[PDB]
RNA sequence: ACAGGUUUGGUCCUGGCCUUUCUAUUAAUUCUUAAUAAAAUUACACAUGCAAGUAUCCGCGCCCCGGUGAGAAUGCCCUCCAGAUCUUAAAGAUCAAAAGGAGCAGGUAUCAAGCACACCUAUAACGGUAGCUCAUAACGCCUUGCUCAACCACACCCCCACGGGAAACAGCAGUGAUAAAAAUUAAGCCAUGAACGAAAGUUUGACUAAGUUAUAUUAAUUAGAGUUGGUAAAUCUCGUGCCAGCCACCGCGGUCAUACGAUUAACCCAAAUUAAUAGAUCCACGGCGUAAAGAGUGUUUAAGAAAAAAAAUCACAAUAGAGUUAAAUUAUAACUAAGCUGUAAAAAGCCCUAGUUAAAAUAAAAUAACCCACGAAAGUGACUCUAAUAAUCCUGACACACGAUAGCUAGGACCCAAACUGGGAUUAGAUACCCCACUAUGCCUAGCCCUAAACCCAAAUAGUUACAUAACAAAACUAUUCGCCAGAGUACUACUCGCAACUGCCUAAAACUCAAAGGACUUGGCGGUGCUUCACAUCCACCUAGAGGAGCCUGUUCUAUAAUCGAUAAACCCCGAUAGACCUUACCAACCCUUGCCAAUUCAGCCUAUAUACCGCCAUCUUCAGCAAACCCUAAAAAGGAACAAUAGUAAGCACAAUCAUAGCACAUAAAAACGUUAGGUCAAGGUGUAGCUUAUGGGUUGGAAAGAAAUGGGCUACA
């Protein structure tokens, strides 16, 4: 019955747990990795408005900051 | 579903179709890599010859020879078309039979 | 769609996949001739010949036709017309750029924010405001000519061509390279159209007439292809033996194949026929308790829907504070006894233990509750007091505020419980279930995290009990809404976005694989489920006499032999044998015989292969009570079908029972014991279907076998 599907659920979870342990800091890397890729576009997202407004220069008092890799 | 509902979600689409094996072409022209033997799916089996070619997409896929009996060598060039193979896993492309490097299966008289 | 095949032992239900119809390329197999239409892989590179000229100068023409679909979500549709040209006694007409907007317009929201995308001043280029677009999809990304008496776009590329690469057939023919994709380096301006001409007229690879090609229709002169298990028209004999192979789906091949390969007949199409790949067609105005789908909860925005009634009260346990404690337990003393704890049984454990008598903190709240209240939900039931339970009451989010347990951060608390862990048992193992300790943790204060079988799997608000049973469950439905569902996995997953999370939460795909995956039911069978009732040589308890040990007999099994076969869980093993020295005899070894028992036969003869082709005879459930035609019933039937103060069952038959036999009764024993089950036993009793052998798998003569290292079944005789 319909414990049959869930069982199906109940296993794939299970086997994707401890994936997730024994892979942990493969993942760890990988998401930091993206996380500095983030920040990074991000940045350039904005440097090409400086360069697409005229101006040569980030505008004043502007050090841009870092949301993405916010910790404790 | 209500009114407002389908009115908002539009009528429904019928979704383009997923180009197959042979990337929606009639046939494809091929070359021989490795001619070899594949074991069938579980109800029936059998040992069918494959082989492994090489498509004018660039693209390699294994395809299966019809009939019995055949001479297929390395560098043979094929004809193929989609015609997938109910017994195996996997091999979406048959060979034409009758043209290039595949004569007609050999008649016994 | 007039639908059909396919999930299961079967039945519905849900739900994909496929078939059947029509068109187009390309391929394979065939191919006779005309006529007509159509002609096409490639904005890859191009040899050569041509595709604009006219005309008394000047002028006028010179991507106009013609080609292409590269680009662009381009655009369709509709306003409004600058300009160019034509006509003409100045206003008509044809194209129509730019610029606009009623409406319609590819996919994707995993692209959700874009980043100045607005206005105001008529001052006469400066000042002033702080706006505009966007969930009714802005801004992206991806694919793409089209809505077709035509329209849009390009013209070697750098969207645009000054300048730069560089020297352009996307004009007609042709050609390399590329691709599943193959027309003549062809003749004429004779008709039409175009350009010029005052005109005859000249030019025109536009076009006209041909040429090539089964690409499509038509006509006949032309016969071939595919099929033949089912869906779905149509089959005989061989060969092959899960091999070679076939199928669009279900499937076919494991020795007797209408599914393979090849014959033989047929079927159906037919100058075509099949195969392939693209289309046309194809979901949902259907659903959401159990099937895929009602979000964990409420309020509001945006957007909508609207006759009348629609705030009454806790039968009292919302929430948040502050204060309080009855039972129990624990520290810790006083006595007293050596044990105490703990299981199915124990062990370890503790004796700073146990019983009694005292006793704070902490934690948790018997009975009442057979009640059913309060909160939006989560949740809430010891006591008291304070504060207190939105809306004159429709729906509503990605916005706002909450949200069990567990978990995280900091600080307290610690009776008891307890993941983890360490002992102890159990066990093949026991990282578990049982035992014993002890920890994070449950507890408070403050901050997070935001998940549940957050389920009553049943959305909100008004209604009705009309119509009506798929099944099961909580009986069936309107109306207004929002939310959600397009096979199954893959996948509470990969990437994205956001979050006090950084083994997290939320949002949530595709490749690939399969022809299913699912829900409910029906009879069986099964159950270390529960309940009753039995077992009468029978499970237990009980009684007697034996087997296993010893010698021997005899049968298997192994080794040995040149040297039978069959049986071999219960249902083989002193078995076919109520019976092998030769014979029997089927076996091995040598020799020999070929119409070789008979009335006749290209015929005899075969203990050769099939017991999974069989008839015969049996075993077995079984000393079990059922089997089965003919009917009858069930808001449908797969199947079921009784109640005796009776509720849909009737029924001859075969079983049981009854009678027979064991020389009178009776009981006992004997016999009997269906339907099926075990593809149970036996082609060596005999007979046979299918296959094989025929100077031999046939028939004869002569010898030879049946030895024991053991291992075991049953007997016999003992042990006095
Ligand atoms: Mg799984
Ligand atoms: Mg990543
Ligand atoms: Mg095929
Ligand atoms: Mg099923
Ligand atoms: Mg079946
Ligand atoms: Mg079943
Ligand atoms: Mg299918
Ligand atoms: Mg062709
Ligand atoms: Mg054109
Ligand atoms: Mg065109
Ligand atoms: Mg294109
Ligand atoms: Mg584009
Ligand atoms: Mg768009
Ligand atoms: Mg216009
Ligand atoms: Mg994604
Ligand atoms: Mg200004
Ligand atoms: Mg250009
Ligand atoms: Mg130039
Ligand atoms: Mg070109
Ligand atoms: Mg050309
Ligand atoms: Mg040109
Ligand atoms: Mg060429
Ligand atoms: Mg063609
Ligand atoms: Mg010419
Ligand atoms: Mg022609
Ligand atoms: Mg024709
Ligand atoms: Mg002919
Ligand atoms: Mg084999
Ligand atoms: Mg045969
Ligand atoms: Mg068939
Ligand atoms: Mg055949
Ligand atoms: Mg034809
Ligand atoms: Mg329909
Ligand atoms: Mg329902
Ligand atoms: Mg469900
Ligand atoms: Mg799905
Ligand atoms: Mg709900
Ligand atoms: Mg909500
Ligand atoms: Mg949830
Ligand atoms: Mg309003
Ligand atoms: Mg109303
Ligand atoms: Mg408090
Ligand atoms: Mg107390
Ligand atoms: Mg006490
Ligand atoms: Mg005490
Ligand atoms: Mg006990
Ligand atoms: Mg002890
Ligand atoms: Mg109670
Ligand atoms: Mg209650
Ligand atoms: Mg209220
Ligand atoms: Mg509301
Ligand atoms: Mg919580
Ligand atoms: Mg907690
Ligand atoms: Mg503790
Ligand atoms: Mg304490
Ligand atoms: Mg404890
Ligand atoms: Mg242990
Ligand atoms: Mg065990
Ligand atoms: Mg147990
Ligand atoms: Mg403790
Ligand atoms: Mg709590
Ligand atoms: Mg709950
Ligand atoms: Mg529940
Ligand atoms: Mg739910
Ligand atoms: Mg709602
Ligand atoms: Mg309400
Ligand atoms: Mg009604
Ligand atoms: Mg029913
Ligand atoms: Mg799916
Ligand atoms: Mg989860
Ligand atoms: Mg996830
Ligand atoms: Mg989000
Ligand atoms: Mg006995
Ligand atoms: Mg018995
Ligand atoms: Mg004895
Ligand atoms: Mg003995
Ligand atoms: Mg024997
Ligand atoms: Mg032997
Ligand atoms: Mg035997
Ligand atoms: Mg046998
Ligand atoms: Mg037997
Ligand atoms: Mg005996
Ligand atoms: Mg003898
Ligand atoms: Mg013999
Ligand atoms: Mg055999
Ligand atoms: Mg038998
Ligand atoms: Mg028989
Ligand atoms: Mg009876
Ligand atoms: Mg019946
Ligand atoms: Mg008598
Ligand atoms: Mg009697
Ligand atoms: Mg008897
Ligand atoms: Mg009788
Ligand atoms: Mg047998
Ligand atoms: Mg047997
Ligand atoms: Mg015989
Ligand atoms: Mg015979
Ligand atoms: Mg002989
Ligand atoms: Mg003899
Ligand atoms: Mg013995
Ligand atoms: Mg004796």
């Amino acid at each position: 019955k319909n414990i049959l599907k869930i069982r199906r659920r109940k296993m794939n979870h299970h086997k994707y747990r401890k994936l997730v342990k024994r892979t942990r800091f493969l993942r760890r890397k990988v998401r930091e990795g993206r996380l500095r890729q983030k920040q990074v576009k991000f940045e350039r997202d904005l440097k090409r408005i400086w360069q697409k407004a005229g101006l040569k220069e980030a505008p004043a008092g502007w050090q841009t900051p870092k949301i993405y890799l916010k910790n404790q | 579903a209500t009114l407002n509902q389908m009115h908002r979600l539009g009528p429904p689409k019928h979704p383009p179709g997923k180009m197959g094996p042979t990337a929606g072409r009639p046939q494809l022209k091929g070359v021989v890599l490795r001619t070899f033997i594949r074991k069938p799916k579980k109800p029936n089996s059998a040992n069918r010859k494959c082989c492994r070619v090489r498509l004018s997409t660039g693209r390699e896929a294994v395809c299966f020879i019809p009939g019995e009996g055949h001479s297929l060598q390395e560098h043979h060039v094929v004809l193929v078309q989609g015609g997938r193979t109910q017994d195996l896993p996997g091999v979406k492309l048959t060979v034409v039979r009758g043209k290039y490097d595949c004569g007609h299966v050999q008649k016994k008289k």
